[PDB]
């Protein structure tokens, strides 16, 4: 068939008519980006000639060709740590949440690390982890292990939850979570009184929106 | 270690911010004298005094000037293949 | 060494170029790395074989060079595009993007010329000394909920003030610094205070 | 069948007519010894950058 | 014969490295984008449309994943709306009043001033509006009463 581009939806335009939202929802969407790739590095001499002396002697007649290839791969492997550090190591300090997770009804249990596990990852991180899976070549380890990436992520989350954006632009400054949200509402043109009047609703919409993330990641 | 066999460095249980990276969470540095190996620290621990009614507001500020260096262009070089290959 | 990014691109291209010319000394399986020592020593039908080995080797070497330069040029393009963006957004304007032009709250920046690149001096506002205050989402006056017009309500332990969010400069809470929305029975954590009305003492 | 590497015994089972094993990468990783009908794994000689 | 294998294997290795290098640039670009998203949407509140999810960005939370980062973007999305009539200005007494914030709307009998992204009617007062020009200039200006507190 000829594909549809989308549903037809005319707009009820008129020179004296405006539509204004009377209610809202909190939507949580998931965006996935690659940061790094396996630090594969293969030795040109071994790949081509193995341990053969007679071959190695002819390979030398090609000058620096193997040097160039070995250097190119080394450079690729190195920038993988640069990519990882540039993305995750954006916080100078390691922040942690308080013993009492009272954020005004906002439940971050699937976002924050699970302390009961040997690898302190959140319920969502644990799911993400599980969902995605000689001839002169070797594979080098990353500088930052899964444990260290998890700690950087935890620091960023703890900062976001207990300080807000201040820790990313100066010292961390504590702020009540629902008050942080009120500022975030004000920041999108929605008067801060809206959040307080609807704080119970907002916290519930948020909590449900997060639970749905773990389910949709598992399902698809 | 996981990165490989490290010889001449003394492994310690004290973490430090990373200086010379080795891999798999291990970094090395020179202490004062010897070279040591350790699991890298990711930064100082800092728990903010979070409370449902507590806010921190700055009373002073500083003006910080930082320098960012970016390349814009590379050497505008070219080679005539008919001279390079032959002569 | 702080200015290392420009030095690295200069050295990396210089090295690639030096690598290319050094390949002229290779024979690539040929009887000689020197073209003249093929042509002057071998009869034409034989010279034609050894010369093809040098041509293939040198052509392949040059193709490798060009490909690496071409990929590298793309990297430089990306950097140039970023530099152009930062200048137009942080020099010719004031960026609202966090950590785009330095850590802290961007005020302004100044471009500086540099060999094969640009250096930006980013001037940022960074909060320094700070204190904890007791806060509230709203203040209850005559059964009405008052919210800060632009700022946060804080207490020094005995008195409530309205303070701009990014600097501790407390003010008396008045009907000008706050707006009313809803009653005192909805907001969680609302506290009791007195909201000043500048008209009253003048009426 | 030739190569360089370390010969070790392994808990691998070949069919009665199979002389050697091969991986997904077309790399030999096991051989049935011609005199003793047992399977030996082959691992590469350790190497890496210094 | 050995020379022939060297050429073939060297060439296949060059192919691998070149393609690996081109892909490395793609991953790097993604990593740079990820770094920007984190610094602008996690460590701040983005004003850029669709930079961090559909809707009005409130906040985001990073999650670690093998070889990458996953962002949970929390956005404010308008829900069920209503049709109101509107006017660019209100005429009180020979003067044109404009809202300081929000829009002037009517429910069919009364005019109110309210914020744009959430319907919450306020009485139109001199503290919600400002005056600029007279009533004979603005196209679509309507007659109403502005309350003086
Ligand atoms: C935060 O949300 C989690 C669910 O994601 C809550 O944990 C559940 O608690 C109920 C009891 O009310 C148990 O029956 C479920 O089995 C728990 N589920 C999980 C995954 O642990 C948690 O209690 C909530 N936290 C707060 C303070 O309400
Ligand atoms: C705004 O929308 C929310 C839902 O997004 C409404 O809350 C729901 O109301 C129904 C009853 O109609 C309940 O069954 C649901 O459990 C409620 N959900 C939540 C999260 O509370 C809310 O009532 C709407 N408000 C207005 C003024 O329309
Ligand atoms: C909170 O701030 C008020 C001022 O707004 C402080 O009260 C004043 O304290 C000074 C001494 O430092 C006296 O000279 C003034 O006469 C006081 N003014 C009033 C109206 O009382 C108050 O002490 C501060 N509270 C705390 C805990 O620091
Ligand atoms: C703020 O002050 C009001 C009184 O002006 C308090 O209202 C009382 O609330 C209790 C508990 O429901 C009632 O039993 C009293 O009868 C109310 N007083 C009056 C005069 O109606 C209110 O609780 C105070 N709030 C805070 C946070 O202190
Ligand atoms: C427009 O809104 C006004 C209120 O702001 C409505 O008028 C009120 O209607 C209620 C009944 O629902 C009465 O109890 C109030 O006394 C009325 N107030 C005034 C000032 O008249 C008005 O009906 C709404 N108009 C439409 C078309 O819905
Ligand atoms: C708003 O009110 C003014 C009166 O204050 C209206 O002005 C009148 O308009 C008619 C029709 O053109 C004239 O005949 C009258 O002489 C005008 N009155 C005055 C005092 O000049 C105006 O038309 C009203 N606007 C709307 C949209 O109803
Ligand atoms: C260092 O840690 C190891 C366990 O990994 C332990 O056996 C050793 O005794 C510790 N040394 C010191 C000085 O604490
Ligand atoms: C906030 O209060 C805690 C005590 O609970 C204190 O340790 C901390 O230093 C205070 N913060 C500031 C900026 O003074
Ligand atoms: C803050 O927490 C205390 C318990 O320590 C509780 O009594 C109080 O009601 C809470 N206030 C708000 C606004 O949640
Ligand atoms: C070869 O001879 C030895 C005895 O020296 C015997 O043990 C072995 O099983 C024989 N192998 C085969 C394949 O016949
Ligand atoms: C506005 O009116 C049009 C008819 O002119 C109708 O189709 C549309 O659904 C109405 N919108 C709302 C939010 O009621
Ligand atoms: C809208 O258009 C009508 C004509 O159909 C006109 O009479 C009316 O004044 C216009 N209103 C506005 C606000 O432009």
């Amino acid at each position: 068939y000829t594909m549809s581009l989308g549903a037809e939806n005319s707009v009820a335009y008129s020179n004296n008519s405006i539509a204004i939202p009377t209610n809202f929802t909190i939507s949580v969407t998931t965006e996935i980006l690659p940061v790094s790739m396996t630090k594969t590095s293969v030795d040109c001499t071994m790949y081509i000639c193995g341990d053969s002396t007679e071959c190695s002697n002819l390979l030398l007649q090609y000058g620096s060709f193997c040097t160039q290839l070995n250097r190119a791969l080394t450079g690729i492997a190195v920038e993988q740590d640069k990519n990882t550090q540039e993305v995750f190591a954006q916080v100078k300090q390691i922040y942690k949440t308080p013993p009492i997770k009272d954020f005004g009804g906002f439940n971050f249990s699937q976002i924050l690390p699970d302390p009961s596990k040997p690898s302190k990852r959140s319920p969502i991180e644990d799911l993400l982890f599980n969902k995605v899976t000689f001839n002169g070549l070797t594979v080098l380890p990353p500088l930052l292990t899964d444990e260290m990436i998890a700690q950087y992520t935890s620091a960023l989350l703890a900062g976001t939850i207990t300080s807000g954006w201040t820790f990313g632009a100066g010292p961390a400054l504590q702020i009540p979570f629902p008050m942080q949200m009120a500022y975030r509402f004000n920041g999108i043109g929605v008067t801060q009184n809206v959040l307080y009047e609807n704080q119970k609703l907002i916290a519930n919409q948020f909590n449900s929106a997060i639970g749905k993330i773990q389910d949709s990641l598992s399902s698809t | 270690t996981r990165a490989g066999c490290l010889i001449g460095a003394e492994h310690v249980n004290n973490s430090y911010e990373c200086d010379i990276p080795i891999g798999a969470g291990i970094c090395a540095s020179y202490q004062t004298q010897s070279i040591i190996a350790y699991t890298m620290s990711l930064g100082a621990e800092n728990s903010v005094a979070y409370s449902n009614n507590s806010i921190a507001i700055p009373t002073n500020f500083t003006i910080s000037v930082t320098t960012e260096i970016l390349p814009v262009s590379m050497t505008k070089t070219s080679v005539d293949c008919t001279m390079y290959i032959c002569g | 060494s702080a200015l290392g990014k420009l030095q690295d691109v200069v050295n990396q291209n210089a090295q690639a170029l030096n690598t290319l010319v050094k390949q002229l000394s290779s024979n690539f399986g040929a009887i000689s790395s020197v073209l003249n020592d093929i042509l002057s020593r071998l009869d034409p039908p034989e010279a034609e074989v050894q010369i093809d080995r040098l041509i293939t080797g040198r052509l392949q070497s040059l193709q490798t060079y060009v490909t690496q330069q071409l990929i590298r040029a793309a990297e430089i393009r990306a950097s140039a595009n970023l530099a152009a963006t930062k200048m137009s957004e942080c020099v010719l304007g004031q960026s609202k993007r966090v950590d785009f032009c330095g850590k802290g709250y961007h005020l302004m920046s100044f471009p500086q010329s540099a060999p094969h690149g640009v250096v930006f001096l980013h001037v940022t506002y960074v909060p320094a000394q700070e204190k904890n205050f007791t806060t509230a989402p709203a203040i209850c006056h005559d059964g009405k909920a008052h919210f800060p017009r632009e700022g946060v309500f804080v207490s020094n332990g005995t008195h409530w003030f309205v303070t701009q969010r990014n600097f501790y400069e407390p003010q008396i809470i008045t009907t000008d610094n706050t707006f009313v929305s809803g009653n005192c029975d909805v907001v969680i954590g609302i506290v009791n205070n007195t909201v000043y009305d500048p008209l009253q003492p003048e009426l | 069948l030739t190569g360089t590497g370390v010969l070790t015994e392994s808990n691998k089972k070949f069919l009665p007519f199979q002389q050697f094993g091969r991986d997904i990468a077309d790399t030999t990783d096991a051989v049935r010894d011609p005199q003793t009908l047992e399977i030996l794994d082959i691992t590469p000689c350790s190497f890496g950058g210094v």
